[PDB]
Order: structure tokens, then sequence, then C-alpha cells
């Protein structure tokens, strides 16, 4: 669910947000990305990719 | 508890612990050397005694 | 099988200046348009980086220097090859290099990648071998004299086959490929990085950190390690394989990692672009 105030739960790490399209470009080896806060920010979806 | 497996009637000596090594092994670390210890100040030349 | 090599010229040990290199990924964590400090085994900036060559020019005296000695393994390694060839094929690790105690080999055969953990009786000149035919006028791998025997083990893997052409290239080194080493909690951690480059002599400036390469549960005491080249042998330099050889040009670099806190740049793409040594 995208756009949208919900809960999720990526690969374990569960947290409470909008979920929208990234322009970011993960190295194939990274999963999470995290902000100068240390919050996850950005997230790779397990199955699109 | 392996009891029902691991022993035998006549005693299972299939399984071996090290005993007398220089120093304390890191952690996930494995030494399965079987170079004769020196507990003595004697050198041994790989016979024991 | 066990052949030690002769008719080396001695010379001294090189020395060179290891300006920004040996910077890599300290997580799998994306990160962008940040300033991130993060403390963890790094080369120290402009450190002072063992220099070693495979050459072989002729003359009425000339230079035949093939250097792959043991050299320590104290808290991580970082390895820069500047080559053109494929002349470097890999390494080896461990405390006492026989089948006393368990080794690592990575090593390439020229076909697949073979990465193995076993008791290897190691010879005291290994090294791998192509040989080139006149009449076929392409080179061929034909010798492989890294170990003795291999007995008592746990870890082995082979790569998928692949061609890895072994053509003499002549000139300008056009491959630098860069390698960390770690040796934590009984992982052996590799990181890599390859650049195209374009130069002679020296090791190259500028920056280029290092990506994830792979994760092997290893387990195993490392202390020494030694690299494991590849010659050549055609109609030329004729020998009785002791003596009959050439080095192709190639050089490597050898430097020690530190526990030092580094201040990394993440661009808006994510990428390391420099770096700070606290
Ligand atoms: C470690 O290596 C020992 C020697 O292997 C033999 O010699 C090699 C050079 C090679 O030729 C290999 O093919 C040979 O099989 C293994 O064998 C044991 O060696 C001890 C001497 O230290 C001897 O007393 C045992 O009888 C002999 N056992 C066997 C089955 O060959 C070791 O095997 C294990 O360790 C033994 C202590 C014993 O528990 C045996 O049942 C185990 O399989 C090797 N140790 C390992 C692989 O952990
Ligand atoms: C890993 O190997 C090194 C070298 O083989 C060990 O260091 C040796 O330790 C012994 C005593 O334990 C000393 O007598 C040697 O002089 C040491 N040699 C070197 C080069 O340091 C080290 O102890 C081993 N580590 C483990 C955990 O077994
Ligand atoms: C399963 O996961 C893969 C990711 O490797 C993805 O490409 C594929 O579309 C997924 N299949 C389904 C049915 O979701
Ligand atoms: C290489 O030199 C070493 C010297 O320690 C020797 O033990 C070994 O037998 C030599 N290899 C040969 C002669 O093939
Ligand atoms: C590097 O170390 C060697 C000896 O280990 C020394 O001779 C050389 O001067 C050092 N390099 C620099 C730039 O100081
Ligand atoms: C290298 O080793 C692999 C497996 O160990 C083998 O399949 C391959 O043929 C070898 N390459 C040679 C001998 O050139
Ligand atoms: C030339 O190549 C063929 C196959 O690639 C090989 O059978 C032959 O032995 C080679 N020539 C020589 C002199 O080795
Ligand atoms: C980041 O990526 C974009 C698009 O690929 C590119 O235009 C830009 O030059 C890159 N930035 C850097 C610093 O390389």
């Amino acid at each position: 669910v995208k756009n949208k105030c919900v809960n999720f739960n990526f690969n374990g790490l569960t947290g409470t947000g909008v979920l929208t399209e990234s322009n970011k470009k993960f190295l194939p080896f990274q999963q999470f990305g995290r902000d100068i806060a240390d919050t996850t920010d950005a997230v790779r979806d397990p199955q699109t990719l | 508890n392996s009891n029902n497996l691991d022993s035998k009637v006549g005693g299972n000596y299939n399984y071996l612990y090290r005993l007398f090594r220089k120093s304390n092994l890191k952690p996930f670390e494995r030494d399965i050397s079987t170079e004769i210890y020196q507990a003595g100040s004697t050198p041994c030349n790989g016979v024991e005694g | 099988q066990c052949v030690n090599l002769t008719t080396r010229t001695q010379l001294p040990p090189a020395y060179t200046n290891s300006f920004t290199r040996g910077v890599y990924y300290p997580d799998k964590v994306f990160r962008s348009s940040v300033l991130h400090s993060t403390q963890d085994l790094f080369l120290p900036f402009f450190s002072n980086v063992t220099w070693f060559h495979a050459i072989h020019v002729s003359g009425t005296n000339g230079t035949k220097r093939f250097d792959n000695p043991v050299l320590p393994f104290n808290d991580g390694v970082y390895f820069a090859s500047t080559e053109k060839s494929n002349i470097i094929r890999g390494w080896i690790f461990g405390t006492t290099l026989d089948s006393k105690t368990q080794s690592l080999l990575i090593v390439n055969n020229a076909t697949n990648v073979v990465i193995k953990v076993c008791e290897f009786q190691f010879c005291n000149d290994p090294f791998l071998g192509v040989y080139y035919h006149k009449n076929n006028k392409s080179w061929m791998e034909s010798e492989f004299r890294v170990y003795s025997s291999a007995n008592n083990c746990t870890f082995e893997y082979v790569s998928q086959p692949f061609l890895m052409d072994l053509e003499g290239k002549q000139g300008n080194f056009k491959n630098l490929r860069e390698f960390v080493f770690k040796n934590i909690d009984g992982y052996f951690k590799i990181y890599s990085k390859h650049t195209p480059i374009n130069l002679v002599r020296d090791l190259p400036q500028g920056f280029s950190a290092l990506e994830p390469l792979v994760d092997l549960p290893i387990g195993i005491n490392i202390t020494r390690f030694q690299t494991l080249l590849a010659l050549h042998r055609s109609y030329l330099t004729p020998g009785d394989s002791s003596s009959g050889w050439t080095a192709g040009a190639a050089a490597y670099y050898v430097g020690y990692l530190q526990p030092r806190t580094f201040l990394l740049k993440y661009n808006e793409n994510g990428t390391i672009t420099d770096a700070v040594d606290c």
C-alpha cells in the first residue's frame, strides 16, 4: 500500500508511515536507508525489489 | 540431552574435546590440530610422555 | 609438484604512499547527502605501503623480479593490484602454511574461482603458470603449483566457469583491483573494487569506495598470507621448469588496517566520494 499512512513490517522491521516511490538507487547489498537521525527512511521491497 | 543416541553400553568414545591448549580460543574459532602439548619445560618431539 | 624458482635478482624492498585508498562501505545501509562518522579497521591516509613487482627486463644484468613473499596479517590487509595480463592469481592465508594448521586458499584457476579452507601442505614457492604456443599464438594454463596435499577440511566453493583470457598484453597497466581482507569473529570479510586506470609505475591517486564482496564463514586463525601469481613459459626463455620462465609485468601493494575513525561523505546518489581520517 502506497501513498497512505499504514503500519509496515518490512523484513522484520516494523514501523508506521507513508510509503512513496523513491528515486534512490540502492546497491545490491543494501536493504535499508537511514537519514542523519539513524531512522529508516528508505527500504527495498523484498518482492518487487 | 542425547543419552538415547550418543551413549553406548561399552562406552561411546567417538566424541572428543580439546584439552591442554596454549591460549584461549577466539570467538567462533576452530582448532583441530593434534600437535603434542608441552606442559613442562622439556620440549616434545611428536611423542607423548 | 613443489618447485622453487631460481635466477631471481635481489633488490631492496620498495615503499610507496597510499593517499586515500582503502575506504570501504562500513555496513549495508543506504545513506545519501550525509556526513557519517564511523570507527572501523581502515587503512590510514597517506600510509607507508609495501610495493612488490613482477617483471622480466632482459639485458646483460636486467631485472627478474617475481615477488611472492609471506607477509604478516596483523588486523586486516589492503591489497591493491595494477596489472594488464591478470598476473595475480590469488592468495593463501594461515598461521603455519603447512599440514599442521588449516589454511584458506582463494585462487583463480583461469576457469573457475576456488575458495577452499583446507589443511594445505603449501609449497615454498607456490604459483600458477600459462604457456604460450608459437603455432597456436595463444596462451593456455598449464601449471598449478600452489600446494602439495589437501586434507582435513570443511570449506569448499567453486565459482561458475569462465574464460579469463591469458594473453600477455603489453603497454600500460589497464586494471586496478583493490581488496580489503579482514578476519573478525571467525568471518573472512572481503571487500572489492575495480578501476580502469592508466599509468606506468606507481599506485594511482584518487578515491574509490570498496563495496562488500563476500562474507566467508571461515573460522580459522590467520596471521600470515602469501600472494600466488602467474608466470609465463614459451619457446623463448628455455629452462628446466625452475629457471625457464618469464614474469608478466604487474605490481601489487600491501597495506595494513588499523582501528580508526573515518568521516565519510555520501553524495545524493548514495556513493562514498570522500573521507577524512580524524
Ligand atoms: C585429521 O586427519 C587425520 C589423518 O588423516 C589421514 O592422513 C592424511 C594425511 C590423509 O592421508 C587422510 O586421507 C588420512 O585419512 C584423520 O584420521 C585420523 O588420524 C588420527 C591420527 O591423528 C588416527 O589416530 C585416526 O585413526 C584417524 N582416523 C581415520 C578415520 O582416518 C582425522 O580424522 C578424524 O580424527 C580422528 C581422531 C578420529 O576421530 C577419526 O575418526 C576422525 O574422522 C582428521 N580429523 C578431522 C577431519 O577432524
Ligand atoms: C594464532 O596463531 C599465532 C601464530 O601461529 C599464535 O601466536 C603464537 O602464540 C604462541 C603461544 O600461544 C607464541 O609462542 C608464538 O610466538 C606466537 N606467534 C606469533 C607469530 O604471534 C596465536 O596465539 C594464535 N591464536 C590463537 C587464538 O590460537
Ligand atoms: C517473488 O519474488 C521475486 C523477487 O526475487 C519477484 O521477482 C517475483 O515477482 C515474486 N513473485 C510473486 C508472485 O510475487
Ligand atoms: C624449496 O626450498 C625449501 C627450503 O626450505 C626446500 O625445503 C624445498 O624442498 C625446496 N623445493 C624443492 C627442492 O622442490
Ligand atoms: C616506509 O618504511 C620503510 C621501512 O619500513 C622506510 O625505509 C621508508 O622510508 C618508509 N617510507 C616513508 C615515506 O617514510
Ligand atoms: C581449477 O579447479 C577447478 C576445481 O577445483 C577445476 O574444475 C578446473 O578445471 C581447474 N582449472 C585448471 C586445472 O586449469
Ligand atoms: C593448440 O590448441 C589446441 C586446442 O585449443 C590444443 O589441442 C593444442 O595442444 C594447442 N597447441 C599446442 C602446441 O599445445
Ligand atoms: C548522480 O546520479 C545522476 C543520475 O544518474 C547523475 O546525473 C549525477 O551526475 C550523479 N552525481 C554524481 C555526483 O555522480
